[PDB]
């Protein structure tokens, strides 16, 4: 794939929006132009933006951020209330940034995406049988979120689960 | 098919569909009736396809029918005489549509561990689909058989 | 997402059979009006932005209290995204037209767009209108061959 | 014997014009067939044994009483005359649908064929159904416009036998 | 070029050729005389078109050339007619190519911020890119007209 | 990557200039030949799994020792990373056979090849072997058609 | 040859060539350069076709290769491989001379009388000689592969 | 082997040694005595081993043997027993380690494509396996036996 194209389809699935809505990242796409960070680096750089947050902490409740970001940066949702909570409390304790970064360290992460390919959703049963406690749940969450993956849900996040 | 990929393709970059998208869904349009025909062909000639084929692997490789064989007995027989004729049909439908999705969709994906599962002899199907892809070739003319095996040895390929 | 061909495919498929004279009339059919679909598709897309440009003119000299402040098309953004979800919509008809198939606007368009609307408070019927509107500049240009993919969008909003 | 073309050569040269547009097109036509009857010509003559194999298989299990002893084809000289006879049929056909005209099966074949096996006792009934076997096996062989042509002369065959 | 794009895609999958991106290739190739025809008329005729759409831009807005505006001089008038004569080589470019890439590489990637940065008129430079187009199609068939057509309405579209 | 149409292109934008006769000579020469490189390209293709075997079996009988203990090729997993390395080398010179230009084995295959091969401990010596291989397998079904860029991934490699 | 045949068929009527005799000779001076391509093919790649069908021949009916078998032994299984070669062999001859004159002169008379009282199957050569015929067809397009089967399967019918 | 695993486990979260774990690398420690008797037992009888599992593979599949077969030929069916003592030895490496990483890393991983690209059968494979696994335990004793079972039991289970 072209930068061009990285770039486009990481905007869209880390900040929902095209690159035009948005103040570009041109120091992180030089750099990802140039070769010299990853693709996970820029993914990253998306996450740590003010951008991020204004969009998914400021207006939501720590539920429905920890939802964001395993949309986002997994290409999933979170299936059990103990993975939801951990990551709750990740959040409310070490902030957005230590959150998004447990998010791409993790062997999930590194199997499904690793370093140069953009996150995306995956409606099969090998996507959450290994990796998820609850894996039929987490493929029920999943098929929901990308069935309406326009929308922004309000349905509270631990009724989910 | 042949215009999905090219849709699809326009709408990775958030654009209408390019000149070379246009041009390739014009040739696609074009070879419509050719397409429709050599379809028909094998379509009317399904029995005949499939009894050919099924004779030259069956003769090919006879330990398939033999005792302990996987198509052994007239029902298991009939099984494998169908799943070549699965077979056609799905490369008719590749032929109409233009690409191998079809194929894909409906046969290839999974049919790998099937047969294994079922220790169904993968190259005994080489076989079938390659005698079938012969017994289309003498039904058709030049081109309309080249087309054919455009789509017989992508089978063959995905199969192996 | 399909097109009309892989849609008959399907639809033989269901059944298990090979294709027959009707499957191949209708495909033959489709194959007919392939150059008239591509050139209302080339035609809409030479001129996209001027029929989004009157397509949000109608819409809004229709309803102007959107645009005042209160409605849901006051602010520069909601103006934006306003006209950017017509020009979605623009987009996505005539993929779906040169497709013959509205699964394209299924996939990519109707999936959460009404609880999306729904939620955020934009007003659907107003939505609709713009999109009829911009149906109607559409067939006065090209003619009504892609007025059903317009109202699939209005069927998916209503 | 007479072909499609000089069948139209006859009626033009009787009638004494030159071709006109009809005739014109009556040779168009062969002509126009002639590369699938080539092909199936060519077809037929690579598989001829096998067609008589599979055919008088097929006739010897639906009437089991032809070979054995009591039947006309019971006697090792029978049965060889019994397959040669299926193999003038596949031959003529195989001529005529080449020259596209039957009139090489009245010449060649079906003059005075019902007063030879009903002299020689040779049931025409059975003949019959061999004929049809054969018209099975050989469109099983080359093909629909092909089967649909060379059934034509089988059942020449089998209307001036039965 | 459209050999490019074919070649992208069954590289993006790991696989060879699939029968579509083969039928794209043949068809390109089919086509490359018509392809080489209408980029030779319109590479000698160049400065024609180039004049004609120039001077057709200039009257339907003398604003342009009017003081205070971008083009006025006669240095941005050269540098006016040099990009009018830059975009027609690469109309030719994906006219040859069968592809737009080379009009995107050379001339359109980065050319909206250059002319915002430049207040360079978008509208007029459209306008220029249509009398382009009119003179065109002047000296064109209806085929080759057409087949021009579709990379001067890219080229027109990525503008704006 | 390029193929002959763009590095032409490339060429001629280079120098500013439009095409010339020479130019428009040397695209049409790339067009005339391209229905026997994609007749090659379709051979191989259809034949991608009987080259790969039987050139593996040319390498390892011309070179025993690979497959021995202690040899860079002996295990199931040694000897598949083989195999796929022969198929990375078939399917692209493939793709650069159909596309006439060497840039696409220059960036896809060679960019970084030597030093990775170096790194793990590959012999490189015995990996232009099995190219010479495949090349002989590749010229025996189809021709001297692809020996220039199966020659241009052995002195990338060499 | 074609020439020969139609010299032979004038002079038995004791005249000069026919205009139908004129254009066989005519139309098989025209197919030249296509047999000797045929021819060169066949002859060039005489070595991995014989390989091939006795291969596929052994496989097909191992009881030859058995102890017992007519083929049984280094020097027998030699031999066979050695007949095969020679059909092949003729059939480049037949495709040389546009007729089955050289083939029925130095192979297939007296071949039915030599096997029979060898006790070679000639089940056996056929199989042989279409597996060959089907080697062959790998090597050749599709126009001259049908020419090819044309001798082939003459050889094959002789032997039936 | 178990150590190696257990270790990795403690790396992972970064920490010293479970209790668990403790307990896991101590009963490795106390089988060293039975999985050196059965891995002595095993190599010392690897020729006896082999030649039984490869006969009774050879009745079981005569296929394979057979003209056509993939193991027919001397080169062939001594690659083919090459194999089987291969998988003996990589059983004897699990039986010693403890684990199944020798197996996998040696010969496990990568067998699979390999030998859908030899058209190796694996159910012949697997029949021969587990006539090395009979051969086992007809050597061992019933603790000995189940002990080297899980072993080949894993490679049979990892075949298919
Ligand atoms: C670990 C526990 C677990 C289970 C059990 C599970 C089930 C499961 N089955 C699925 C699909 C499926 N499952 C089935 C099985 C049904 N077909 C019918 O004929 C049978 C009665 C029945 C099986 C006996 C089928 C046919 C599909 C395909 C559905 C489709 O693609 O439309 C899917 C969607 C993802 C995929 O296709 O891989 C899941 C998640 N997932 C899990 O994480
Ligand atoms: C490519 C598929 C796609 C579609 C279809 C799409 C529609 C879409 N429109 C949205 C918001 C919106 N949509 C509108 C448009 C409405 N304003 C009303 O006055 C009009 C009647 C009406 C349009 C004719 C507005 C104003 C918003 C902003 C809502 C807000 O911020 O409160 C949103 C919420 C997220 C965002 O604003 O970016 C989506 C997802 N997005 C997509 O990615
Ligand atoms: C009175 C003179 C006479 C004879 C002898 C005769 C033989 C004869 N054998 C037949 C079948 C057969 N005959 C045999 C005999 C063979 N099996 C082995 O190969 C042996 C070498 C050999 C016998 C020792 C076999 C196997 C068939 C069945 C062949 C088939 O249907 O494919 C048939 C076909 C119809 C039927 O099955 O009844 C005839 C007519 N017919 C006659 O009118
Ligand atoms: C150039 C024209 C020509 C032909 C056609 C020809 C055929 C031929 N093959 C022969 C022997 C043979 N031919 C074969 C071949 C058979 N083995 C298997 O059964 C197969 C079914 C089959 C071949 C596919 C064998 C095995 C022999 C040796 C038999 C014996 O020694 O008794 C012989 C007897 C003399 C000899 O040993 O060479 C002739 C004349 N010779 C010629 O000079
Ligand atoms: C130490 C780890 C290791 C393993 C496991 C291994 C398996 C292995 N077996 C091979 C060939 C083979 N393998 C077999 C054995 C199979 N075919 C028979 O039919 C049986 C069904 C079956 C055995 C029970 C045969 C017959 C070949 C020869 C194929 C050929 O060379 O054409 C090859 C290809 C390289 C070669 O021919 O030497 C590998 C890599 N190699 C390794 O270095």
């Amino acid at each position: 794939a072209s930068v061009d194209q990285i770039l486009r389809a990481s905007y869209r699935q880390i900040l929902e929006k095209e690159p035009q809505e948005l103040q570009r990242l041109s120091v992180a796409e030089s750099q990802l132009r140039n070769g010299e960070i990853s693709v996970k680096e820029f993914i990253r750089a998306l996450g740590y933006s003010e951008i991020y947050a204004k969009f998914f902490l400021a207006r939501w409740y720590n539920g429905k951020v920890a939802e964001f970001n395993f949309k986002h940066f997994l290409g999933r949702q979170p299936a059990s209330a103990t993975e939801l909570g951990s990551h709750i409390t990740l959040i409310g304790t070490k902030g957005l940034k230590v959150a998004i970064d447990t998010l791409l360290a993790s062997q999930e992460y590194q199997d499904n995406f690793g370093d140069d390919t953009v996150p995306y959703y995956r409606l099969q049963a090998e996507r959450y049988v290994g990796t998820t406690d609850a894996p039929s749940r987490a493929y029920v969450l999943a098929r929901s979120r990308v069935q309406t993956a326009l929308n922004k849900p309000t349905v509270p996040s631990y009724s989910l689960v | 098919s042949a215009i999905t990929k090219a849709i699809l393709n326009a709408d990775a970059e958030a654009r209408y569909l390019s000149p070379g998208e246009i041009d390739v869904v014009r040739g696609y349009l074009a070879s419509g009736e050719r397409r429709v025909r050599v379809a028909r062909v094998l379509s009317d000639n399904a029995l005949r396809i499939v009894r050919g084929a099924g004779d030259t692997m069956f003769q090919k490789r006879p330990d398939l029918v033999a005792p302990g064989g996987n198509a052994y007995g007239e029902v298991r027989t009939a099984k494998c005489l169908r799943d070549l004729d699965y077979f056609l049909r799905l490369v008719t439908y590749g032929v109409l549509a233009g690409d191998t999705s079809p194929i894909d969709e409906i046969g290839l994906i999974g049919i790998k561990e099937t047969y294994s599962l079922l220790e169904v002899p993968v190259p005994g199907v080489i076989d079938g689909i390659k005698a079938a892809k012969q017994q289309a070739a003498a039904l058709l003319s030049s081109e309309d058989a080249a087309e054919a095996s455009f789509y017989f040895d992508y089978v063959i390929s995905a199969m192996s | 997402m399909l097109d009309a061909v892989t849609k008959i495919i399907n639809r033989t498929d269901a059944e298990g059979r090979y294709f027959a004279s009707k499957d191949f009339d209708e495909v033959t059919r489709f194959f007919a009006t392939g150059e008239a679909r591509l050139r209302a598709a080339s035609t809409i897309s030479a001129n996209a932005a001027s029929i989004l440009r009157e397509s949000a003119a109608a819409l809004f000299t229709e309803q102007p209290d959107l645009l005042r402040p209160g409605g849901n098309a006051y602010t520069s953004r909601r103006y934006a995204a306003c006209v950017r979800d017509m020009e979605y919509f623009l987009r996505y008809a005539t993929y779906a037209l040169v497709a013959g198939d509205t699964s394209v606007i299924d996939e990519r368009v109707l999936n959460g767009l009404k609880e999306t609307y729904m939620s955020l408070g934009v007003p659907i019927p107003s939505t609709v209108a713009g999109v009829t509107a911009m149906k109607g500049v559409v067939a006065s240009m090209i003619g009504s061959e892609a007025n059903v993919y317009f109202d699939h969008i209005a069927k998916g909003l209503s | 014997m007479q072909d499609a073309i000089t069948s139209v050569i006859n009626t033009y040269d009787v009638q004494g014009k030159y071709f006109d547009t009809s005739a014109f097109d009556k040779l168009k036509a062969y002509y126009a067939t002639g590369e699938l009857r080539v092909r199936a010509a060519g077809t037929i003559s690579a598989n001829a044994a096998t067609i008589i194999k599979e055919a008088s298989a097929k006739l010897f299990s639906n009437q089991p009483d032809l070979v054995r002893p009591g039947g006309n084809a019971y006697t090792t000289r029978r049965y060889a005359a019994c397959v040669r006879d299926m193999d003038y049929f596949l031959r003529y056909a195989t001529y005529a649908m080449l020259a596209g005209d039957t009139s090489i099966l009245d010449e060649r074949v079906l003059n005075g064929l019902k007063e030879t096996y009903n002299s020689l006792g040779v049931p025409i009934s059975s003949t019959v159904q061999g004929i049809q076997a054969m018209k099975e096996v050989t469109g099983s062989l080359v093909g629909s416009g092909a089967a649909k042509e060379m059934g034509v002369y089988f059942d020449y065959l089998s209307s001036g036998l039965s």
